[PDB]
Formats: structure tokens, sequence, C-alpha cells
């Protein structure tokens, strides 16, 4: 089972969208908060995000801990991304705070920057990406039946194939006039793959407050 | 399908039989030694995927397209898609039975032989990717059509990419036909599954550069020629 709806609906309950805010590079102890909340709120939205996708609560607690460490970066550049498309030349986060290629070291990031824009941004901007197409791409990404140590192989990989049949009807209906939409969707997941394998560690985990390992922030989250 | 896609991919399979294996002269001038039993697996494997690049490149050379961009765009995606085009090569000679791949010799090589031959850090990673295409029962215009899109990928430090990505449609779409008309049990998410091969391709492709730069630890030296057309010293 695999219902549009739902899909749309998890992107939604976390369609970030409030101000515009320009990141201050000082240590003013205040930015230091405006970084903290963008953090807290979009690790939040990450998990809150896929708890609401269909079927990814029915998964053994181990499982949907390493889906989520796994796509964790993919995942977040995918979201980021997408909602970076107002932006002129820049980058939007949760709080709603942006970033630029000056004010791009804090906040993790960096050196995928001029990419990010230049292979994702961009395109998703002329190809009016939306958000429905958008959320399953995400959800293809967290179910990647490959992640290993995963259990659910088979079962996750089912989930995978019915979200590509979901997004290959959206796009088919929504866009009968452009019979590439369906590749040239799927074509941005392997920019999106090289992006995150130029990070190196989990994005914004060091914003984090306090001290607490990767597989316990995500095992706590999913219970909250 | 179409009478012109056809015609494409009759071609592309053409270039992909036609360049599948090596010479039989290029081969054999390959097992001549001096070093233990280790340096030998390590020299037959770096020296016979010399002439495996070399095939590629003759495959691409030969995509129609190809001929339509700038040389320094056709260098830049040679350069790039060498480690990737290279894994569907490897899986097209991967045996079921064995768990291992059958070189060009017919001698079969395992996690062992790579093992020995100071590789057996990623051997894993690449037979679970022969693995998972032989689960999907690619055949050989899938293949060849893949291989294409691949060769036709937005990289970096392109100049006209979107005449590259123009090339990369009119393949896409002879895929999507090509895989409507034979597949029929959900076309479109095996279609969607094939493209899946492509983000993968971009992991086992870092994974071949993290090794080829762990080599350095220890004291093998990559052939200058796949150190060169790999950038393995940046
Ligand atoms: C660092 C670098 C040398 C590593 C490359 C390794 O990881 C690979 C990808 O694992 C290499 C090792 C040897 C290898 O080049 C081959 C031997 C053959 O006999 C044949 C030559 C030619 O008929 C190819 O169409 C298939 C095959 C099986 C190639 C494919 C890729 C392989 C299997």
């Amino acid at each position: 089972d695999m219902p549009l709806e739902r899909i749309i609906e998890a992107e939604k309950r976390v369609e970030c969208n409030d101000p515009l805010v320009a990141l201050v590079v000082n240590e003013n102890n205040t930015t230091v908060n405006n970084i903290c909340q963008a953090t807290h709120k979009q690790l939040f939205q990450l998990v809150q995000w896929a708890k609401l996708v269909p079927h990814f609560t029915s998964l053994p607690l181990t499982d949907q801990v390493q889906l989520l460490r796994a796509g964790w970066n993919e995942l977040l550049i995918a979201a980021f991304s997408h909602r970076s498309m107002q932006a002129q030349d820049a980058i939007v986060l949760a709080t709603g705070l942006t970033v630029n290629k000056s004010t791009a070291h804090a906040v993790g990031v960096g050196n995928i920057y001029d990419r990010v824009l230049s292979e994702l941004v961009n395109k998703m901007k002329e190809m009016k990406m939306d958000k429905t197409e958008l959320g399953c791409l995400r959800a293809i990404i967290l179910y990647n039946p490959d992640v290993r140590g995963i259990k659910s192989v088979q079962e996750v990989e089912m989930l995978r194939e019915k979200i590509y049949g979901v997004l290959e009807e959206y796009t088919r209906t929504t866009h009968p006039n452009e019979p590439g939409r369906f590749a040239k969707l799927l074509l941005r997941l392997p920019a999106l793959r090289s992006i995150g394998l130029k990070c190196l560690e989990h994005l914004f985990f060091f914003k984090l407050i306090g001290d607490v390992p990767i597989d316990t922030f995500l095992m706590e989250m999913l219970e909250g | 399908i179409s009478p012109e896609q056809e015609e494409l991919i009759h071609r592309l399979v053409y270039f992909q039989n036609e360049y599948e294996h090596p010479s039989e002269e290029d081969v054999k001038r390959i097992i001549n030694d001096g070093e233990d039993q280790c340096d030998v697996r390590f020299r037959h494997i770096t020296e016979i995927t010399i002439l495996t690049v070399q095939l590629i490149v003759e495959f691409a050379k030969r995509l129609p397209g190809f001929d339509k961009l700038l040389r320094e765009d056709q260098i830049a995606l040679l350069k790039a898609c060498s480690s990737e085009v290279m894994m569907f090569r490897m899986a097209r000679r991967y045996d079921v039975q064995t768990d291992s791949i059958l070189f060009v010799n017919n001698q079969p090589y395992s996690r062992d032989s790579y093992n020995l031959a100071g590789m057996g850090e990623t051997i894993e990673d690449l037979l679970h990717f022969c693995r998972t295409m032989y689960s999907m029962r690619v055949d050989n215009a899938e293949y060849a059509l893949l291989t294409a899109i691949v060769i036709f990928s937005e990289r970096p430090a392109l100049i006209e990419g979107w005449k590259v990505e123009k090339i990369q449609e009119i393949y896409l779409e002879a895929l999507r036909a090509y895989v409507d008309n034979r597949r029929k049990p959900k076309p479109g998410t095996i279609f969607a599954k094939l493209l899946s091969v492509l983000t993968e391709l971009r992991t086992l492709g870092n994974q071949n550069s993290e090794m080829c730069f762990s080599l350095k630890l220890k004291n093998k030296k990559l052939p200058p020629f796949l150190a060169e057309i790999w950038d393995v010293d940046l």
C-alpha cells in the first residue's frame, strides 16, 4: 500500500516557509542560537517526516534507525535544496535562516555549496519540481534496500518500487506533455548521491546541544 | 518502440559485443615472474583493467552523439565514466554459481583472489553489485542503453552540459520504449530500478577512488594509465 496523499502530507507537515533571514557571521551568542535553532528544527523535521511516510514506522526499530542514518545527508540536502528555489543566490534552512557562499562554513556545508546550487537548486528551479515530486524522491532515498545492516530488505525494496509507480503515475497525469519528466526527476538522485558523498559527517549534527551518539539521537526521536 | 530506436539499440548491442573482451594478443602479452604470487595477481588485475578501460573508450567514441561534443567535454565524460562503466563490464562476467568474476583467461576471480591481490577492501561491495544486477535480469540492450546513459551524464567541469543532457535524453527515451515493450509487470518500475543503478554507480565509483588512494598506504603502484585517467593523484 502506498497512498500518494500520505506522501504529499508528510512533506507538507514539514513544509517550512517563514521569513528569509540572512545568517549573521558573528559571535553574538545569538547567531549560535539561530544556527542551533535551524538545526534542531531541521533534524526534528527529518524524523518527523520519516514517520509520516507510509509504513515506515511498521519497520523494525533498528531498521528505521539505519535507514535514517544512511539517508540523513541526501535527505537533508534534498530538503534544503528544494526550498532554496526562492532564494536568489543562497541556501534556505528550516529556521527560514539562509546561508551564502561566504556565510557557509558554520552550518556545515561549505564545499558542497557551489555544487548544491548548480546541480540541484538551479536544476529543480528550471524544472519546476514540485513538493509532491520531491516527496517521492526523498521517500525513494529513504527506502534504500541496499543500506547495510537492514533486516526488512525485501520489505523495503517493495515499498520503494511502489513509490516508483506512484511518482511514475503522478508525472504522466500531471505532465502528459513532458514524457521525460519521470526520468528527469530520477536523474537528480545520482547528483544528490555524489554531493552527499562529499560530506564525511552527518550534516548539522554538531550544532546540536550536548553529546549523544547518532543511533541514540535517532532511536529516541523515533520514539518521542 | 520506434523504427529508429530499434536501429539505435541494434547499433548499441553491436558495439557492446564488438568491445566486450580484449585481443588474444593483448591478453597473452600480459602473463609473461620476478616477484611472488601476490604481486602477480595484482599485476594481472591492473593490467587487464587497462585493456578494459581502453575498450570502454572504443565503445563510447562510437556512440551516436559523441562526435557532436567539444573535445574537452569528450575527455571529461570519458574520464568520469571509466570507473563506472567498468562495473557493468564486471557484472556481465559474474558467475552466480561460484560468486565470482570470469576474467578473460576464464580464470574465475573471487573474494580470495582479490584479497590475495591486495584489494579485499572493496571486493564485497563489488560482488554485491554483481548480484544486484543479476537479480534484475538486465539484458544486453538494457546494459547497452544504460552504459550510454552513464557516459552522457551531467559531470562537473562540463562546457556544453545542456548538449550532453539532450543526448542523454535520446537514450533515456530509447530505454523506456524498450522497457515498455519487453517487461510488462510494471514497465515504469523496472525503468526506475535501472536508473537507480546510476546513483549506486556514484558510490562504487567513489569507492574505486578510495581504494586507489589506499594502494599508496601499501606499497602498490597503480599503472600510470589508470592513475592518470582516474586522476588518482589529484
Ligand atoms: C584498481 C582497479 C585495477 C580495480 C578494478 C577492479 O575493481 C574490477 C572492477 O573488479 C576489475 C578487475 C579485473 C576486471 O578489470 C576485468 C577482468 C577481465 O578479465 C574482463 C576484461 C573485459 O572482458 C571486461 O569487459 C570484463 C572483465 C571481467 C573486466 C571487468 C572489471 C574487473 C572485474
